[PDB]
């Protein structure tokens, strides 16, 4: 729970920049497959440490 | 120094070992060592472990294998704190142990090993082609001529390319690469070229323009992100190179032209191409952030893609249009040619075109890292204003600037304890001079005191500004680490003034330890506490002036005659705890036990008598002056009465008050009592309350009565302001040269555009304006500035408005400040006494002048800096005479001040004083041109020469301050003097070299010969109160003890004609 | 010295933050300082745990979520 | 009751404070509140709250149980 809340306050998603950057959401949101043609990432997957 | 100097090497080649030297590279026997074989750190902010092997494994791929190993488990074993030393070296040699690359070891001194491909064989655990070809022939892997060692296994394969993944630097990450390096079979110039062409018809992929092992490598990468990264540490890495060469240090460049060159990538990857082959001039201004480096990176092509100036933004827009293209430099281009030259088979990037690169005059300020700037803003400047746009300035966060009331005072705690004097003048006290000092006291009784003074008064509290320091001492005391101090000694008192608990000596300077889990509170004080310490140590110090312990004497008393709880007489009873039979009591009406109730007059049964006391009795209630008069004689009469050393208050010394006192003790049959006006240093800087010094001696005191006396004047001069006081205002629009600023300070923010344009107009105002960023990411600039008066007094006595905007603009955006921690601005910055004194002298010249008509101008000689601009009107002109003074054509002849610049002659046949004239001679005299003191002779004799060279002048008015002889008597008697002395008899104020004072009748009666007018004024309380009011100032402690007695002790001479 | 002298100021509003400032308002990167970021006491006499926030979040409404974090599970 | 007797102390506090002619930097010129519904016991700490009574400069009265007292001011 405690990791978990430090992931979540990041975002549930990101988005890279246009620099290249990663960029998060800072919302927990549940994921939509219509998501998946957008422009955003399930955050689990980042690697971002 | 234009031609490059540099050797270059293929120092990924020397990395790689003989083949003898693989069968010992893991060093199986010894432990891996920190720095040498290692390179552990943690991060506790990020809470990442990194390490980093150094020597060949500094290029090492894991197989799945050796990732299975534990010492990788170990950063998860360890989530928040750094992995123990001898964890991290065990498992990092089991795990050395672990590894062994397949080599043939050869007697050929030529051979290398060819690193890359044996670990990569190792790491896909030979199943890949490469690994066969390894694990059946070894002896491959040797090589002489660095290229042939691929050409080896590519021929030998029948492929035209291996793709090696890439290594994370740190072993620990697990993570995805960014991209990967594939190897071409390529060994001439032409299969080079047409291998680059085909790259060019093909998705996200870029190169080198030269290549290690002489052998065409390209990077392939899993996205463009991945490919923005890496562009940007490459250019960062070209740039710092280029950086250094253009310094014509000799350097080990690995390769000439450190930066990529794409040969298909997106339209990002082309910006950053062409940005970095430019080598704009931003980076070495360190313009650019590079905390997002490629950012920045993509808004600085941003710019150069419609730079202002043509060349560049033709040249970037060229770079940008022909990405394959490597631009580089001429000079870049003949270490190209030395290299080509000593490796003739060398391949290098053949699509290149050498520009000349264009120059910029644009010198930037900049520097990320923490660290305000603190601006002090020029009056004037090349730059040119009409009607300047009012610059609003932002709300800020008190997350980033708070405005705290009053400055505490840093200071030394033996200065708390100091004291100044003041002895009695006049030898009698005439019955007509009764009426009317009685008539001012009861006039100055009836209505209150100044406003303003009681604003300054109750807003400027001792006790918060001793606390800082009261609490630091307590604060060490409690850790421990306060050791070493005299049983006497200052530092013990405060020592007892910080804690409740009773201390204890365990040998000479040693104060025992504590014992374990005992902290005990700070010791609980009231606002006169330290004051009534303070009076206790001019006791001592007047008991006899020589002694540095301050321990009373064994068989001796102490009285503190106003008391409540009185937290005084603990901290002093248990001071002396190791002293013999010490009676140590308050005795208050209002008294709670140790000290006894009871009032004064005492009971006429009660038996009270002291070798000290130290009264402080004051009534709260509102009454008649009749009964104060009598109330505060009835205190001073028990007082000297029942003690050898009286210490009373007097809350209102008027010169009757102080003066009926001196005559009730007159009237005490048979004894003479010497007396004193004393004012301690943990007084409140503000008040008026002086404490009179009864003492009884054998002789008659000959001039025991009071005038003019310099701690009466603190009280009397005040008086009803006609006006509300001053409430220092926080100003948020910055107009241009609007001159309409109550006193108070600027303070907020702007974009970092704008902030050029807003130094430019606080100039106006602000001497000088802290600023800072809060962070690279936040592009609003705080600001700071606190309005000077005198600022005001210059800039506005002309209606141009230039500036140094063009040098302010320098700055942006990282040359203006970086502060992440929340700052603390006062709206009462503490100065240092003379400097107030100063400021008072201003106030009183000025408001003397302006009463003055039909006056052409002010000149100022010895004027300095200008420092008496705050003085003359804006109207009239300004002139100076200091040799000193520095000169600015421009600023002079924009601000209407001219500046003689010559050392002014005293000789009065030479003077030419100017009719319609204010000569200010303030502080002037008292030295010579150079510095060295002038003996006072010389100076009464300079005096006299002004004022008869100005007896012809029909309108002409000197101000010639100087020091009167008096003063030398009462520092001699004093303690609280830290900045003013008396070396030798004479005077030294702050870093001044010692001065020889006069005698202020010796003065008056020479002026009465010559028969000029003239008239002996000294700035007054009110002079005070505007000073601080208009200033921001804060008085502070020992500026309160020393001023009054050195105010009084600067007469400033009126001469007039 | 009847008439009084006070600066009267919205301080509720100057303790709300730049919304740059917010992002980094938590200072996610290093560890709270006592008497600066926050200010924790206990009353032995009275047995009770007294944690108090500075800065703009002495006024912080908690979700249960954050109620559920060990950091106040620790008074018991 | 609770709430209205704080916010007195609060302003008694300011206001001796203000008649010392000290400067202050108060939020706000009249710290204590507005009954605009209550019963009897909130409308006497009202009164008693805005006179300002002297008995609260002599500390007269105990903060231990500061309202209890305010009642009590009230009923003199
Ligand atoms: N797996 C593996 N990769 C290597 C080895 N040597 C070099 N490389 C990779 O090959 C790429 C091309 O080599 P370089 O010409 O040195 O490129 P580079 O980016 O300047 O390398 P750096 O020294 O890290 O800056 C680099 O990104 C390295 O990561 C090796 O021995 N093993
Ligand atoms: N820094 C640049 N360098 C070269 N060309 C550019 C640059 N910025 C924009 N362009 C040109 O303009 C087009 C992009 O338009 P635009 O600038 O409106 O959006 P963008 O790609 O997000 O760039 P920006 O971030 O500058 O807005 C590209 O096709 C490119 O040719
Ligand atoms: N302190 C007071 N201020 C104003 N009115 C009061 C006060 N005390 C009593 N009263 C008046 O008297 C009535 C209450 O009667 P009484 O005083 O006998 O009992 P109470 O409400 O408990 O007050 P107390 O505690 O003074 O006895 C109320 O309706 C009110 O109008
Ligand atoms: C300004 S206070 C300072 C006392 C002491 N320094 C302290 O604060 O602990 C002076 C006190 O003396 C008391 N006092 C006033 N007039 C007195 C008198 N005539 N005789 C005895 N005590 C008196 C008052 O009650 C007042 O509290
Ligand atoms: C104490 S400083 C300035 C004091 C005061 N703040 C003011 O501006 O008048 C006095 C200056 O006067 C200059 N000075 C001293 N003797 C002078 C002389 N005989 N003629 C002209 N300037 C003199 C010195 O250079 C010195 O810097
Ligand atoms: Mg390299
Ligand atoms: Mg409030």
């Amino acid at each position: 729970p405690v990791e978990y809340g430090i992931f979540v306050q990041r975002g549930a998603t990101y988005t890279i920049n246009a620099a290249g950057e990663f960029e998060f959401s800072g919302r927990n949101e549940k994921w939509d497959q219509a998501l998946y043609l957008s422009e955003h990432f399930p955050a689990l997957f980042s690697d971002v440490p | 120094m234009w031609h490059y100097t540099s050797i270059n090497n293929d120092t990924r080649v020397a990395l790689d070992p003989k083949p003898n030297q693989i069968r010992t590279i893991t060093k199986p026997n010894t432990v891996p060592q920190l720095g040498t074989d290692y390179l552990y750190t943690f991060n506790s902010q990020r809470r990442s472990h990194t390490l980093r092997l150094l020597g060949p494994f500094q290029y090492f791929n894991f197989s799945e294998t050796d990732r299975g190993h534990p010492l990788f488990r170990l950063p998860l074993k360890y989530p928040s704190k750094a992995i123990p030393a001898d964890e991290l070296i065990d498992n990092l040699h089991s795990w050395m142990r672990s590894v062994h690359l397949l080599h043939v070891r050869s007697e050929d001194n030529t051979l290398r090993y060819n690193w890359m491909l044996g670990v990569y064989a190792r790491s896909t655990n030979y199943t890949t082609p490469v690994g066969q070809l390894v694990v059946n022939a070894p002896a491959i892997l040797n090589y002489s001529n660095p290229q042939d060692a691929f050409n080896s296994v590519f021929v030998a394969l029948g492929i035209d390319y291996i793709d090696i993944p890439i290594t994370n630097s740190n072993i620990f990450d697990d993570s995805s690469t960014p991209y990967n390096v594939r190897i071409w079979h390529a060994p001439t110039m032409t299969e080079v070229n047409h291998i680059l062409a085909l790259m060019r018809k093909s998705t996200l992929v870029s190169t080198h323009s030269s290549w290690h092992w002489n052998v065409l490598h390209t990077f392939h990468y899993r996205s463009e992100s991945d490919m923005i990264d890496h562009f940007a540490a490459k250019i960062l890495e070209d740039w710092r190179q280029k950086e250094k060469l253009d310094k014509g240090a000799l350097v080990e460049a690995d390769r000439v032209i450190q930066r990529l060159i794409p040969l298909s990538s997106s339209t990002y990857v082309q910006r950053l191409a062409a940005i970095g082959a430019l080598y704009p001039n931003e980076f070495t201004e360190n313009v650019l952030d590079l905390s997002r480096l490629s950012t920045a990176l993509l808004q600085l092509s941003d710019t150069y893609y419609q730079h202002a100036n043509d060349q560049l933004r033709r040249l970037y827009r060229r770079m940008y249009n022909d990405s394959r293209t490597l631009y580089m430099t001429q000079r870049h281009q003949e270490l190209l040619l030395a290299q080509i030259t000593a490796d003739p088979n060398i391949l290098l990037y053949p699509y290149t075109y050498i520009f000349t690169t264009i120059p910029t005059s644009m010198n930037y300020i900049s520097n990320t890292g923490q660290g305000r700037i603190k601006h002090s803003l020029t009056v004037t400047g090349a730059t040119e204003h009409d009607t300047v746009a009012d610059i609003v300035l932002g709300q800020t966060g008190e997350d980033v600037i708070t405005i705290s009331m009053v400055e505490p005072m840093s200071i030394a705690v033996e200065d708390m304890y100091g004291y100044v004097l003041d002895t009695p003048t006049r030898d009698i006290w005439p019955a007509d001079e009764q009426i009317e000092q009685k008539g001012d006291a009861v006039a100055l009784y009836d209505t209150k005191t100044s406003r303003a003074l009681g604003m300054f008064n109750n807003t400027v509290r001792i006790d918060d500004l001793l606390s800082p320091l009261l609490s630091l001492v307590y604060r060490t005391y409690i850790k421990g680490d306060t050791m070493t101090m005299t049983q006497g000694s200052l530092d013990h008192l405060t020592l007892c003034a910080a804690v409740d608990s009773d201390i204890t000596f365990v040998g000479n300077r040693m104060i025992a330890p504590l014992p374990e889990g005992y902290i005990p509170k700070p010791m609980h004080r009231n606002n006169s506490t330290m004051k009534m310490l303070s009076l206790y140590v001019a006791l001592k110090k007047l008991e006899n002036f020589a002694t540095n312990s301050y321990l009373m004497a064994p068989d001796t008393s102490i009285i503190l005659l106003g008391a409540e709880r009185e937290p005084a007489v603990n901290i002093l009873r248990r001071f002396n705890r190791n002293v013999s039979n010490v009676r140590i009591i308050g005795m208050g009406d209002r008294a709670v036990e140790p000290n006894i109730r009871v009032r004064v007059p005492f009971p006429i049964d009660k038996n009270i008598s002291a070798d000290f006391i130290i009264c402080d009795i004051n009534s709260y209630e509102d009454q008649s002056f009749e009964s104060m008069f009598s109330e505060t004689i009835s205190v001073v009469t028990t007082c000297a009465s029942a003690a050898t050393r009286a210490l009373v208050k007097i809350n209102h010394p008027s010169e009757y008050m102080i003066n009926s006192v001196i005559e009730r003790l007159s009237q005490l049959g048979g004894v003479f009592y010497h007396t004193a006006l004393l004012k301690t240093a943990s007084q409140n800087p503000y008040s008026y309350e002086t404490y009179i010094y009864i003492t009884p001696i054998a002789a008659a005191v000959r001039f025991p009565f009071y005038s003019n006396s310099a701690m009466i004047n603190r009280y009397m001069t005040a008086v009803a302001d006609d006006e509300m006081p001053i409430i220092p205002s926080i100003h948020t629009v910055i107009k241009g040269h609007s001159n309409t600023y109550s006193p108070g300070l600027f303070c907020g923010c702007v974009d970092v555009q704008s902030a050029p344009l807003a130094l430019s107009q606080l100039k106006s105002y602000c001497s000088e304006a802290t600023t800072w960023r809060v962070d690279s990411d936040d592009n609003l600039v705080n600001i700071i500035a606190r309005i000077d008066p005198a600022r005001i007094a210059l800039e506005f006595r002309t209606r141009s408005n230039t500036s140094a905007y063009h040098e302010y603009q320098r700055y942006v955006p990282n040359g203006l400040g970086f502060k992440v921690r929340k700052t603390r601005e006062f709206r009462y910055m503490h100065r240092e006494v003379t400097f107030i004194h100063k400021l008072m002298m201003y106030a009183l010249i000025r408001e003397q002048i302006s009463l003055t008509e039909n006056m052409t101008q002010v000149v100022s000689i010895g004027g300095r800096n200008l420092a008496d601009i705050s003085v003359v009107p804006l109207n009239m002109k300004y002139v100076v005479i200091d040799p000193a003074t520095r000169i600015e054509t421009l600023t002079q002849e924009k601000k209407n001040i001219e500046v003689q610049s010559r050392p002014f002659q005293f000789d009065a046949a030479n003077m030419d004083l100017e009719n319609n004239s204010i000569y200010l001679f303030i502080a002037v005299i008292m030295n010579e041109p150079n510095g060295a003191a002038t003996p006072a002779r010389m100076q009464m004799d300079k005096i006299r020469n002004v004022a008869t060279a100005m007896l012809t002048r029909t309108n002409c008015v000197a101000y010639i301050s100087f020091y009167e002889a008096g003063i030398i008597t009462r520092l001699d008697q004093s303690t609280a003097h830290k900045t003013i002395r008396v070396e030798e008899g004479r005077l030294k104020v702050a870093n001044y070299v010692p001065v020889d004072t006069l005698v202020e009748a010796d003065v008056t009666l020479m002026l009465r010969d010559i028969g000029i007018t003239h008239e002996i004024i000294r700035p007054s309380t009110p002079e005070l109160i505007d000073a601080c009011s208009n200033y921001g100032i804060r008085l502070g402690s020992t500026g309160g003890a020393v001023l009054d007695v050195f105010n009084h002790y600067s007469p400033v001479i009126k001469l007039v004609r």
